[PDB]
């Protein structure tokens, strides 16, 4: 679906969870 | 251990 | 989950639970990917050596939930299955091969708060995520350690590891449809999936449009967080094409 992947209590708020920072450091291209 | 659900999802 | 913690509210909201009608009890994660359609491993449904060859009547799918075993009132929805569909040359005989299948739900689930569809990468959201020391994350309610039980969802972020050394850990024939993730011995923190996390899904993060997408499926482990050995997730993008021709004909 076209709105796939975006968490109504996360994405969709621009809050963050508390550690998807670490998948994001890890993507280091 | 699971709680008992509703009878209507069988 | 070995070595994880419990899930924020919300923050999975494509988790699935396969729940068995009889006994009741947990059988396996899955994800949903639609309205009308689940995710979830082939050996979640067949698995011969262990007497598994679970029909669509055996079963029922919850999504939304959060705590294991509650029945989460006005949050979580369950769902009768229409119809499995196991990929055709799923390999249980030998290595989990191609350890994928597909539910359709007999009505579509409405979308909340709590229940809400994971993507699934193209082509190039696969090349640019799958590359080793990248770090997704798996979830589930399977056992907290090898050898008890969460009261919540579980999550743990892991990191894909380098082909060679998924290869390495194991006497099993490794394929082009897995990849393994997991801390090596000398990384020192740690994590796996385990009993019960099977089907489950392993999730990025894509830098690039801010969307989650369902990378792996939680498949075969040699024991749980073990020092040494990885967990294999079915790579669903080298399986995309069965998808789309499931749902496209079905
Ligand atoms: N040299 C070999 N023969 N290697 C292949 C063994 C595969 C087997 N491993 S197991 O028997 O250890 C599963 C298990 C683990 C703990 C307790 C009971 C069973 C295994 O994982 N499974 C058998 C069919 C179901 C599947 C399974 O249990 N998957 C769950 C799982 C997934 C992941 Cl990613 C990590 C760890 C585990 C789970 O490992
Ligand atoms: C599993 O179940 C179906 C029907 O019960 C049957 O046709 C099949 O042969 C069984 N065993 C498999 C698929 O290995
Ligand atoms: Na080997
Ligand atoms: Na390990």
């Amino acid at each position: 679906e076209a709105d796939c992947g975006l968490r109504p209590l996360f994405e969709k708020k621009s809050l963050e969870d508390k550690t998807e920072r670490e998948l994001l450091e890890s993507y280091i291209d | 251990d699971f709680e008992e659900i509703p009878e209507e999802y069988l | 989950i070995v070595e994880g913690s419990d899930a924020e509210i919300g923050m999975s909201p494509w988790q699935v639970m396969l729940f068995r009608k009889s006994p009741q009890e947990l059988l396996c994660g899955a994800s949903l990917i639609s309205d009308r359609w689940v995710l979830t491993a082939a050996h979640c449904l067949l698995y011969p050596p262990w007497d598994k060859n679970f029909t669509e009547n055996d079963l029922l799918v919850r999504i939304g939930k959060h705590s294991r075993t509650r029945y989460e009132r006005n949050i979580e929805k369950i769902s009768m299955l229409e119809k499995i569909y196991i990929h055709p040359r799923y390999n249980w005989r030998e290595n989990l091969d191609r350890d994928i299948a597909l539910m359709k739900l007999k009505k579509p689930v409405a979308f909340s708060d709590y229940i809400h569809p994971v993507c699934l990468p193209d082509r190039e959201t696969a090349a640019s995520l799958l590359q080793a020391g990248y770090k997704g994350r798996v979830t589930g309610w399977g056992n907290l350690k090898e050898t008890g039980q969460p009261s919540v969802l579980q999550v743990v972020n892991l990191p894909i590891v380098e082909r060679p050394v998924c290869k390495d850990s194991t006497r099993i024939r490794i394929t082009d449809n897995m990849f393994c993730a997991g801390y090596k011995p000398d990384e020192g923190k740690r994590g796996d999936a385990c009993e019960g996390d099977s089907g489950g899904p392993f999730v990025m993060k894509s830098p690039f449009n801010n969307r989650w997408y369902q990378m792996g499926i939680v498949s075969w482990g040699e024991g749980c967080d073990r020092d040494g050995k990885y967990g294999f997730y079915t790579h669903v993008f080298r399986l995309k094409k069965w998808i789309q021709k499931v749902i496209d004909q079905f």
